[PDB]
């Protein structure tokens, strides 16, 4: 059903590897109550298998919030 | 007391940096360094050198005058 609907409606339709740079941006603003920090490294692409173990690695580091009961 | 975190209050200042492994340790060392050295030398040569030039003049005169003093005086041995 979806395929025939697409053929009905969507038939009338038309037929740069980025460079990771180690750097920093510091927006110093002492008026803000809390400091936000985000630190990253060059990761893999979507098709790279290494995405699977790396997520596991992140799962080991985990996440925390002040409202967590753990 | 004196630690990063409470030294001063600064707002709305954005700083951009680069990894030391992404940049050259000697960027334009001579193309821009040499003109900069000349600028710094020119700004200071008329405030540092003149006092030392006076010392050299005094040093030369003192050395010469001391030599002349030890030299024989012909008039003293006249008659």
């Amino acid at each position: 059903q979806l395929l025939d609907l697409a053929q009905k409606h969507f038939s009338s339709l038309s037929g740069t590897p980025c460079r990771f740079t180690g750097s920093e941006i510091r927006h110093r603003d002492d008026a803000l109550p809390l400091a936000h920090v985000a630190i990253a490294v060059e990761g893999p692409g979507w098709a790279n298998p290494d995405n699977v173990p790396l997520q596991v690695a992140n799962a080991i580091i985990g996440h925390y919030d002040s409202t967590y009961g753990g | 007391g004196r630690e990063f975190g409470h030294l001063t209050r600064m707002r709305h200042v954005i700083t951009y940096s680069l990894s030391p492994f992404e940049q050259r340790a000697f960027p334009h060392y001579f193309t821009k360094g040499i003109p900069n050295v000349l600028r710094r030398t020119r700004a200071c040569i008329l405030r540092v050198a003149p006092p030392f030039v006076v010392f050299y003049l005094v040093y030369t005169w003192g050395t010469q005058e001391f030599e002349k003093s030890k030299r024989k005086n012909p008039a003293a041995y006249e008659n």
